[PDB]
RNA sequence: UCUUAUUUUUUUUCUAUUUUGCGCCGACC
DNA sequence: ACTGTCTGGACTGGTCGGCGCTATGATC
DNA sequence: GATCATATTGTCCAGACAGT
């Protein structure tokens, strides 16, 4: 890492100086540190701290920080002795699945089924576990639904803790280098997805901090590294880059088109540094670069990046929750909030300054309360800069709402399961899979369907993720979760497929069943098999649900071509008679359209001083800004990529 | 006479300060003193 | 193997230095070793087995003033002899002079220092704006430590 | 002109290293060292900074750049 | 980063060798600059006839200098007796110079066109007969001190000149035509502002630094003094040593007051092209900027041999000359008209694909001293146009009778036999008064003599040493007519005090041009103090008054000025002469003058950059041309950049 | 089935007025 | 307590006139 | 050819001091 002024010093003591006239001295502070934007206490006497609980929120209200207050290693419980007595003291309800020990900072991670039996009201339970254990806890939920993902990143956390610690305790003294700053100037520039759409990369300048937003890629045309890579040749970027200024990193959703180019900093070392996000979106896009990298290794062109890189981006990714406030700069503040659009989509606030500006950028969000997400937050404390999305921007960008395209749904299964055919669905694993699933299992609840439905390929990666992540869901199923004993996602009627033999038995049975298998727009994997072994059947339908681009599969199905020339391992080509039923219901895709976004702005509050579009097309940007500006008088722009607007 | 002004480095003191007259070899000599690390303090009086 | 020191003149020491290698290549001198750092300047160091041979070898050159009847301990040279980075020691927020480069003959203050590239980052106190620079760690002496 | 090997630290005057056998040659280094002896104490340190230095007779460096 | 100059010369040497004639003898073909040096052995057949010359120049796209090797060179003593007996007697040469290193003979002559030749002739005339490539330079008719340094400075640093000429050549034609990605316009300074001026072209490839200047006004601040510095992209180019060229429009301390500090630090070490009088009276500003710093107690933001380091790295550039100053930027200047060498930018980035034209300061009606402001363009794509009278009710009254006023303003205060003193500009607004009254001396009106005092000589030395920088008129009346406007004997120069101090106890009538229009130093504030008494006298303030000046104070009516005098005690000053404010001859463009240009300006621009001037002069002016045209205006602040291709 | 962060108005000009030292030798009072 | 020895400093002032000296071995 | 860091470390009188 770079080496800076790092004035943490006098921070440090200024914070210790506080604590030791507000903490009671029978505590014993010992070390005081940061740890990324937290700050971290070890005290000798834990036993005289969490009497009170207002004390705690007390000094994190002064302190304006996060405060995690753990033990010394001295005083430190033997491993099974702290294990034992974690298990006996937490109700047996909450179903304890693992318990992980770090001696080095003393911190406990309990992996549990109910995370909040063992926090327990306002944290009295959390406390009162060091009270009896003296170790420090830190709780994840264990999903119903094992996952891959999600244990190899705990796993590699686990066995990494030595350089996790040390960069976390490297991005803290980076981060409070100074005391709080005003900026002079605040700067926002596009290195890319500025009046097109993909590769996003969002660069906040000020005279002392640097940070990136929503770095990613663009697949629609990867041949061309101009057109899909973000703009390495801007001279900020390169200033940045080249300086190591670039203070964090901050990703929007979990997308190729916003976290695709996130691994290639590691491969070359470009960057090192803190990628702040949430937990949902660096799973999701953890699976989306190892799926892009396979993606890219079977179709015979040089990979990327290796899953080495992905890991350092694992390593160097640091967590928050919804409505957090850190500290990721002297002079910035980062906050999450919901934005609706997948699962661990966050719309970025970035506080800068003591109250001099406010930036919001939404990125892919939705307004409307979707089945499965809850709507986007269109409340902040302050907001002068609204940066949002325009990728339906246009004018005759109105889709029909999710009720028509939903009893479209539903009816086509309808019409289609009774015949005794194979209704298959191809989408994106990340993206509108989920909802369809949710639709199709409510659908499910009043009992009119008892077919299987198989989720082929990574979709049950995302739905495990899904699970172990039920607080980033709508508020229907946030309910349903918590406050009832019932799992959509844990229907019966949801199979895993895990190799072939499973998926040649389903095709082969003839009975009827749901196959959702994820391949992009039929560009390979278990969707593309499906549709060539089911395509001399005729009783069944496909469904489109996604943009088909030219020259795939999927857009030649949708054409109505009868006569599909497929190339085949092992040489020739595999052309055969097509007799598959071809749907489009393009209603359960997570993009706001022109309504939306005329919804989003009226009821934004407060009102933005400028609003600027970006992420869609040229036309359907400029509309969208012209439209805006036209109805309720924002100054509104719409720049071309490589272009700094100072904000103030 | 950039600054148009009189004052004293060593100590400051922008007020007190007095004009005397002397010969320009006994400059030198405090010159030489000064520069032999020797400190010459001059204690002013009045003409009267 | 003792270690003395021959006095010679600023700025050529690799060239007595190796007049001193030659003539003890074509003459057969009991000569161990001869080393010549750049950072030290008009002096090296000759590893004998006496004073004598030092004095013999180095007469008959110009350039060559005198031998320092000392010995010196091999503890004393023997950080010259290791593997470090001019850049290792500067922390950010002292003041630096630069020898060399363009802005010869110049105060500044670190800023940024990186062991990787070789590089360090200054920022001249004399300049009424600050505009960091890129200056070569070997090009700076360290003149007040401060953070 | 004068180069350095950038792998066993050897000065030499012509394009080949006769000591190591490799390709890489930089025309900027610093801290000449002279070797005359195998046993002699800075050839020690020379070998233990750079295993593969400090192994005939001639000259060599710490650094180079 | 990779350099192809290699290749790029071998097929210019092999594209010469096709075309140039064999027995001409070609051994070296070099780039010095944005030129293309050729060094031939047989100049006689090389240049028989400049058909040759200018197909080469036409096909290759170079400046082409064809000079003798320094294998045969006539000895200097020989050569000045075949280069006087060559030129005509009625040109009279005053100095010649040799520099062997490369073969070159530099005639400093008061009549140019006749060395130079009727179509260029009597040049290779001259490098035929002697075998020595000539350069001519104007002997100004009065005499001046900075022009005789600099070209001292350029003639003892020939060594250094050349390596740096031939360094830039260099590192110009690194690669061939290249089309650039992106084409970027970042202003560090001057953007809703006035002052401190500085813009950056940024491309893929090259980057181009214009006008960097320095805020005069708000120096107590160094964050509003100086360009900003802490822009990410100035800072990478700055650092990484990629600025390619500085331009300077106009010279003036808004324009070119920051530029010895990049040699001070020495942060750049490129060429600055910019025209000989903009190049002259920068650097004289320079110096005076300089010196009044030091004289107030506060740190000098440069030394003089930053100034001297500059005048190295300066590479004169005529008007309509177009060099290839970056391997995607073409730039050339056009007369902006605002003053002497005032440059309008236009920059050519890519074969056609995108032209930017910064006006900066400029004047569309036609001055009696310069010629308006070129408005028609090859091709014209962005417009950066300035804004310092963009205002709605920002009207200038009409020169004429601003003229006549002042003129009958003179003859009043000459009829009681009082003395006229006329605060002014050390350039712009000066010069101007000076034509306006030789105009009026010239048919009888007065026969007092004219006294011009700090540095105005300077200024006048300097316009009369470039004359084809002038006004139609002007140049009718200098070459083609044997008068002089400045060379009037009315004008007269002091040379101490003493001359001052005789020329205000002088009971005759007089008109005397000062040096500083507040009265804040120079023999202005003497002048003011030994005239003010007096009641027959009169001043006349031709520029805007500054807020806690001493001009202001005396233009506000003050009968009674109290000002610390000698032995520190307040002395007041008792003014009774006449105080007038004809604030008409200002060199800026009025509002209407902006529209005019606007509309008159060929071919249309696709968008306009409205720049220097104050936030809401320029967002009016904005909106006022976007309301009148339709053309896409835009009034952005420091550090903001725009992708205009 | 869940913890510990914050938020907003009062400084001005495009620039200026008579070569020492060192040392030697010789001569005079 | 005496006695020979080591170390340190000054050697009249002024004037006329002249003579003559105050870099060099590497480096590209 | 034109530059450039370095360029070595006579007598006599009076006061202070080891020696017997
Ligand atoms: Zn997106
Ligand atoms: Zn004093
Ligand atoms: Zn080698
Ligand atoms: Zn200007």
């Amino acid at each position: 890492m770079i080496r800076r002024e790092t004035f943490v010093d006098d921070i440090l003591k200024e914070i210790r100086e506080i604590i030791v006239q507000m903490v009671p001295r029978e505590a014993g502070i010992t070390d005081v540190e940061f740890e990324g934007p937290e700050l971290v206490i070890y005290v000798k006497n834990p036993e005289a701290m969490m009497k009170d609980g207002e004390l705690i929120k007390n000094l994190a209200k002064v302190l304006k920080k996060r405060i995690s207050v753990r033990p010394d290693p001295d005083i430190l419980l033997p491993p099974e002795k702290a294990e034992e007595l974690i298990k006996q003291l937490v109700p047996p309800e909450a179903e304890i699945t693992n318990i992980s020990f770090d001696p080095s900072v003393g911190e406990v991670l309990i992996e549990a089924r109910k995370p909040g039996l063992v926090i327990g009201k306002n944290g009295e339970t959390l406390r009162l576990i060091t009270q009896k254990v003296h170790w420090a806890p830190r709780v994840v939920r264990t999903p119903p639904i094992q996952s891959q993902t999600i244990y190899s990143i705990r796993s590699i956390l686990q066995t990494e803790s030595k350089d996790r610690r040390k960069f976390l305790r490297q991005v803290g003294r980076n981060i409070y280098r100074k005391s709080e700053y005003k900026s002079r100037w605040i700067r926002i520039t596009g290195l890319g997805g500025f009046r097109e759409v993909g590769r996003s990369a969002l660069l906040v300048q000020t005279d002392e901090s640097y940070v990136l937003v929503d770095f990613g890629v663009n697949i629609a045309a990867l041949k061309d590294p101009t057109k899909a890579y973000p703009h390495f040749d801007a001279p900020e970027f390169r200033y940045v880059l080249d300086e190591g200024l670039l203070d964090a990193i901050i990703i929007t959703h979990a997308a190729l088109d916003h976290s695709g180019m996130l691994p290639y900093l590691f491969r070359y070392k470009l960057f090192d540094g803190p990628i702040y996000t949430t937990p949902p979106t660096r799973d999701l896009m953890t699976l989306l670069q190892q799926d892009f990298i396979e993606i890219q290794h079977m179709n015979g062109v040089e990979p990327l990046y290796r899953p080495k890189d992905i890991k350092e981006v694992i390593k160097h990714t640091i967590t928050l929750d919804y409505g957090e406030v850190r500290d990721i700069a002297p002079d910035i503040r980062l906050t999450l909030h919901n934005a609706g659009h997948i699962l661990g989509s966050s719309i970025v606030h970035l506080h800068i300054g003591n109250g001099l500006h406010n930036i919001a950028i939404t990125g892919d969000f939705k307004f409307i309360p979707t089945r499965l997400f809850e709507p986007a937050v269109s409340r902040f404390p302050r907001l002068e800069t609204l940066v949002m999305e325009s990728t339906y921007g246009g004018s005759n960008d109105y889709q029909m709402p999710r009720e028509e395209a939903e009893k479209r749904l539903i009816e086509v299964i309808h019409q289609t399961l009774k015949r005794g055919g194979k209704v298959l669905i191809p989408a994106m694993a990340v993206g509108r899979a989920q909802e369809i699933m949710m639709v199709l299992e409510e659908y499910a609840r009043v009992g009119g369907i008892e077919v299987p439905i198989y989720l082929d390929g990574m979709i049950w990666e995302a739905t495990a993720i899904h699970t172990a992540y039920p607080e980033y869901l709508s508020k229907h199923i946030r309910e349903q979760i918590f406050h009832e004993g019932y799992n959509p996602f844990l229907n019966p009627i949801f199979k895993s497929v895990a190799n072939s033999r499973e998926r040649q038995d389903i095709i082969d049975s003839g009975e009827p069943a749901i196959i959702i298998a994820t391949s992009g727009m039929l560009v390979g994997g278990p969707s593309v098999e499906y549709f060539k072994q089911l395509a001399p059947d005729p009783k069944n339908s496909i469904i489109f649900v996604s943009y088909q681009a030219e020259g795939t599969l999927g857009r030649q199905v949708q054409r109505g071509l009868r006569e599909i020339p497929i190339v085949g391992e092992d040489g020739r080509t595999e052309v055969i008679n097509v007799n598959m039923e071809v749907h489009t219901i393009d209603g359960f895709s997570g993009a706001a359209d022109r309504r939306e976004l005329m919804s989003y702005v009226a009821r934004v509050r407060p009102r933005p001083e400028r609003i600027i579009t970006v992420h869609g097309e040229a036309h359907k940007c400029l509309d969208l800004s012209s439209s805006i500006h036209k109805k309720f008088g924002i100054s509104t722009r719409a720049p071309n990529n490589l272009d700094a607007i100072r904000l103030k | 006479k950039r600054r148009g002004k009189v004052y004293c480095p060593v100590c400051g003191e922008d007020e007190r300060i007095s004009k005397v007259e002397m010969s320009y070899a006994f400059k030198l000599l405090l010159d030489e003193l000064k520069a032999m690390v020797i400190r010459p303090s001059l204690r002013l009086k009045d003409r009267v | 193997g003792k270690i003395f020191t021959v006095s010679v003149t600023v700025g050529q020491e690799t060239t007595t230095a190796n007049l001193i290698y030659s003539k003890a290549k074509t003459y057969n001198l009991p000569l161990y070793a001869i080393l010549s750092p750049s950072k030290v300047k008009g002096y090296i160091f000759i590893e004998a087995p006496n004073k004598s041979a030092v004095e013999e070898a180095i007469r008959g050159i110009r350039h060559a003033k005198r031998v320092l009847p000392g010995e010196i301990p091999f503890s004393e040279i023997e950080h010259f002899l290791e593997e470090k980075p001019a850049v290792s020691g500067f922390e950010p927020g002292d003041i630096v002079e630069l020898i060399a480069g363009p802005f010869k003959g110049e105060k500044a203050k670190v800023v940024r220092v990186d062991e990787s590239k070789d590089e360090i980052v200054v920022e001249l106190v004399s300049s009424v704006v600050p505009i960091p620079v890129t200056v070569r760690g070997e090009y700076v002496r360290l003149i007040s430590k401060r953070q | 002109k004068e180069r350095a090997c950038r792998h066993c630290h050897y000065i030499t005057t012509e394009d080949r290293c006769p000591v190591c056998g490799s390709r890489d040659l930089s025309d900027d280094w610093f801290d000449l060292v002279i070797v005359l002896d195998v046993e002699s104490r800075i050839a020690k340190k020379l070998r233990e900074s750079i295993p593969e230095a400090a192994k005939v007779p001639g000259k060599y460096a710490i650094r180079v750049r």
